């Protein structure tokens, strides 16, 4: 196969400026390269084909160029409807038809600290045999953040599935939630609970034990 | 306009079989080559299979060869994908895509127009309604700053669920997280909302979870603690 | 100037193997034939059709 | 079991070269060559590896008669051709007719 | 064009074929790619090079000083000399302009003929084993690996080697 | 001719086709008639118009009085002037005569090519659905109404739409 | 060549065909032999004869003495006369060299077209009754005696007369 490399995976830029996405080929694909744009919950949409030709209906701020192994996709003036994932694709040697990892273009804004909200295992969940602790992080930029659970003093290299929402339309901020799933027989066998955050804005050390 | 609507996705146990179909309209289906592309939850795009206009040429990815069979009924403007011996890694959204016309391959990319997609889930778990557990607001916040209370929707299968608050009246500040796949094979998410802490006591908040496959519909009240 | 040429023109010499020139009709040497043409371009390759219409 | 595809085609490139044909004007072609020379070096060079005779401010009559304004001109034993300037006017300073003048210029040209 | 292939039943050219003027595009289980037919391309290069050299080298001139000088009482021969210079100019300008026009048409026709003949050679080799799907493309009734492709591009295709497999697939698909 | 169609496998022309140079003749239950293929005819008109204009417009002359007058002791230059006038005459007469001869052959060949290519386009569309009965005619294996005729003359013929009906009639008639 | 037949899909010529330029070779129970197609050969002879005569006869000159004599003080007109003589020489040499080059290419193409058209006429007559075995040869699906051969070479081949016999042999051999 011919492997497509899209580095970096994430680019943070403001709204209204020029972005350039990259895609390289393990061997030459000539001009048989295409670019696609995908928004969450929606099918991919073709933007560029032939490595430079723009598809019908694609605004003129999208352009691409390249040949052989190196290619670029440039957006001159980034509008709000242009924040999405972008994949390249080669169709010079296929099958297999290979895409590439994709590049997320993200809205850049001011560094926002998280507001940490910890919640208890609810009493009616304590009537079924299990209990879960919720560590909510609210409206923080950037995405890069670290969350750990300090029960009495446990490191907890297991448990605690986390989840991230998409950038909010208003403030372009994030939200995270680590959920501490433990059974009754091992929940009531400790009673000092605390989460942990290592985000920017709250950069110095933390906001919860 | 070019239109591709695919159907047949659903839940199947491992080793089971499923037949996706795609309805094509707005173009001369009997002249175009067709493709299937899939996308695992949170992952990139993987090409699955190719079929020519004449059905003579059929190509497959290495990871589906021997298990998937692609076919096409040009008289009925329909594309098909037979999936057999399904593994867990086959769980993905399967997209129907339109390529170049017969003889014009590599003049246009082989995936020029995409359908919305259809979701295929391969797991041994069974359709199960969710358990709604409250997240009571902390009783040691500040008197003027905001506080967050939420509902914990746990142990349901399969995707997706929908959450609201106070019958849809409360919309600002809501953060419904994407679900996660627990090691038990069941799904679970949290749904939080932020409100002023001085409104705790004179205003009550009720979430409205609605799981479609299990025909579940439960409302829960998230009140402060006692003691 | 100190240069060598086989075809001399009142506005400067021309170094060429082409059969035609449009510099000046009054020449000295072994020269191309003067013509009024501005462009005499001979196709060697094919018609160039890199892309076709969306179908 | 039924198989694959093979196609016959032809070259294309990024060329913008245009040629004229008897049936169509401005046809873009992948490669072309130019038969018309339109670029000169802007200098008066040596023909047959021999420098020309440059008279400067004099014409052939002034040069060959020995006009006092041409005495500075160097006497070369051979030349491939003769160069005059449009403003070159120093010729027969004493007025008169130079009989068979144009013929003499021909004989002295090389 | 004159032979119906370039900008004809083969609508467009290939930017992804860089090693020749005419060639093939293949696709099978092992992938796809472009390759020039070296035999026909080299013949065209030889012919076009010869055509260019002939147009240039057949113009061989002698040393000549065009210019003439005449006094004020030699106006008639001055105009005669002007008539000679203008007459050569008109003859050479007209012939040069038309030669380029006519030879450009023939050159484009020549390339069209080569693409047409290349397609016909392949079609005569493949016969029943492949289907003509249009746009200068064949779709085989039998799997054709890279070695099988090389036989076609080299003109060494073994029709009977695949004839029965193609026959069964051709007869079913047409039933 | 050079391409075998005009005065070739298509023996004669049509006086009943007045709207173009190349075209079609059809007959079905609804009647018969002639119609020109506008696309190919308009291309030929563009090419031939360009060919005529090129032959004429590339001849651009300057103001010139050919005549000269010489006295009784200027006989040699008078004969020189006559030699120049006769030399241009022979060059222009010979080139003009041959250009017309060669371009007329190419023009007739060009029309022959267009008729040939038009036939081949139709044949590639119809494939099994029609029989080649000779003289540039196809006889369908399925009824082809006026709408079906328009699809062929417009290059939008749907082969699979009639392929099975033609197949049954083709297979019986050949049994 | 330009039409793919001479030195193309028909690789070589026949020294054993002495009565014409294009023709046939047959073999059956009664033997084998060569025979020229008189109709196409006579057309080519008429066309080539006309082509030669046109190139020669369109050159018609008048009585003319080229030479001129000038004394030692008439050097400028002597050089003018030399310029005229050299200018005609260059024009005539260049045009004559190129005319021969271009007409030779067209003549070889013309012969190539005739061989191509002759093959296509036969193929259109024989249709299913014969198999194209390559190199411009047909192998019949029915015995074709000397009289049957004469029908093909004369363009009077009766396809339905042998169609059923050929059909049975074609269908078995392909089973
Ligand atoms: C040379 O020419 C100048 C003007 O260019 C004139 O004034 C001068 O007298 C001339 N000298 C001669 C002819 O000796
Ligand atoms: C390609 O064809 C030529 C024909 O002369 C033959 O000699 C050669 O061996 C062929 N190539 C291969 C790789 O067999
Ligand atoms: C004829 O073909 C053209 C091809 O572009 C198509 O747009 C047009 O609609 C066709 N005519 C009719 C009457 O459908
Ligand atoms: C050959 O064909 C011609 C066609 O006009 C026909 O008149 C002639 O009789 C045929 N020859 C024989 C021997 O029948």
């Amino acid at each position: 196969e011919i492997v497509m490399t899209q580095s970096p995976a994430t680019l943070s830029v403001s709204p209204g400026e020029g972005v350039t996405l990259s895609c390289r080929a393990s061997q030459s694909v000539s001009s048989n390269l295409a670019w696609y744009q995908q928004k969450p919950g929606q099918a991919p949409r073709l933007l560029i084909y032939g490595a430079s030709t723009r598809a019908t209906g694609i605004p003129a701020r999208f352009s691409g160029s390249g040949s052989g192994t190196e290619f670029t996709l440039t957006i001159s003036s980034l509008q709000s409807e242009d924040f999405a994932v972008y994949y390249c694709q080669q169709y010079y040697n296929w099958p297999p038809l290979t895409f590439g990892g994709g590049t997320k273009v993200e809205i850049k804004r001011t560094v926002a600290a998280p507001s940490v909200f910890i919640f208890p295992p609810s009493d009616e969940q304590l009537k079924s045999g299990t209990a879960s602790v919720v560590c909510l992080l609210n409206n923080f930029y950037p995405r890069e953040a670290k969350v750990q659970w300090k029960v009495d003093n446990a490191l907890q290299s297991g448990n605690s599935q986390e989840s991230v929402t998409e950038q909010d339309s208003k403030d372009s901020t994030y939200s995270l939630s680590s959920t501490l799933t433990l059974s009754k027989a091992d929940y009531e066998k400790k009673k000092v609970y605390a989460c942990e955050v290592t985000h920017q804005g709250s950069s110095p050390v933390t906001k919860s034990f | 306009e070019v239109q591709l609507v695919e159907s047949g996705g659903g839940l199947v146990q491992p080793g089971g079989s499923l037949r996706l179909s795609c309805a094509a309209s707005g173009f001369t289906f009997n002249t175009y080559n067709m493709n299937w592309v899939r996308q695992a939850p949170g992952k990139g795009l993987e090409w699955v299979s190719y079929i020519s206009s004449s059905s003579l040429s059929r190509y497959y990815a290495d990871s589906v060869k021997g298990r998937f069979t692609i076919s096409r009924d040009n008289a009925k403007n329909s594309l098909f994908l037979q999936m057999n011996s399904l593994r867990a890694e086959d769980t993905a959204v399967y997209y129907c895509a339109r390529g170049a016309q017969a003889g014009y391959s590599s003049f246009f990319p082989p995936t020029t127009f995409w359908g919305q997609g259809t979701l295929v889930t391969v797991s041994s778990a069974s359709t199960k309604g969710p358990s709604v557990f409250p997240l009571a607001p902390s009783s040691k916040s500040t008197s003027g700053g905001t506080a967050a209370l939420g509902c914990l929707v746990k142990d349901y299968f399969p995707e997706p669920v929908t959450v609201s608050w106070n019958s849809g009246a409360l919309t600002s500040g809501v953060h419904t997280f994407p679900a996660v796949l627990q090691s038990s094979g069941l799904y679970s998410l949290s749904s939080v909302v932020t409100v002023p802490s001085s409104s705790l006591g004179t205003q009550t908040y009720i979430c409205n979870v609605n799981h479609k496959p299990s025909n579940t519909k439960v409302d829960k009240k998230v009140e402060p603690k006692s003691c | 100037h100190d240069c060598n040429t086989t075809c001399q023109t009142p506005k400067g010499a021309i170094n060429t193997s082409l059969p035609f020139q449009n510099i000046h009709p009054i020449t000295i040497g072994k020269c191309p034939k003067y013509v009024k043409s501005t462009k005499l371009r001979l196709a060697t390759g094919l018609r160039n059709i890199p892309s076709i219409q969306s179908i | 079991d039924p198989g694959d595809t093979l196609c016959i085609g032809y070259h294309a490139n990024n060329s913008t070269d245009t040629v004229d044909t008897v049936l169509e004007k401005n046809v873009t072609v992948t490669h072309s060559v130019n038969l018309l020379e339109d670029k000169h070096n802007g200098k008066l060079c040596k023909l047959r590896g021999v420098a020309p005779l440059h008279l400067g401010k004099c014409n052939i009559a002034g040069w060959i008669l020995g006009n006092p304004e041409c005495e500075s001109l160097s006497t070369a034993s051979s030349w491939s051709y003769i160069v005059e300037t449009p403003s070159s006017d120093n010729g027969t300073c004493y007025p008169g007719d130079f009989i068979d003048y144009e013929e003499l210029r021909e004989q002295l040209s090389s | 064009g004159l032979f119906g292939a370039i900008a004809g039943f083969i609508e467009g050219g290939w930017t992804g074929m860089v090693d020749g003027w005419y060639g093939y595009h293949h696709q099978n289980e092992q992938g796809s790619g472009y390759a020039a037919d070296l035999k026909s391309t080299q013949n065209a290069i030889d012919g076009i090079t010869n055509k260019v050299n002939s147009v240039i080298e057949k113009m061989n001139t002698q040393f000549t000083a065009v210019g003439k000088e005449f006094n004020h009482l030699e106006k008639r021969i001055e105009n005669l000399n002007k008539k000679v210079d203008d007459g050569f100019l008109d003859i050479w300008t007209y012939n040069a302009e038309l030669l380029v026009l006519l030879e450009n048409e023939r050159t484009l026709d020549y390339h069209d003929s080569n693409v047409k003949n290349l397609y016909e050679k392949v079609r005569s080799q493949l016969k029943n084993n492949a289907k003509e799907i249009g746009n200068g493309c064949f779709e085989f009734y039998h799997k054709c690996d890279n070695t099988c492709m090389e036989s076609v591009k080299n003109g060494t295709y073994d029709y009977p080697k695949y004839s029965e497999e193609a026959k069964l697939n051709r007869e079913e698909i047409d039933s």
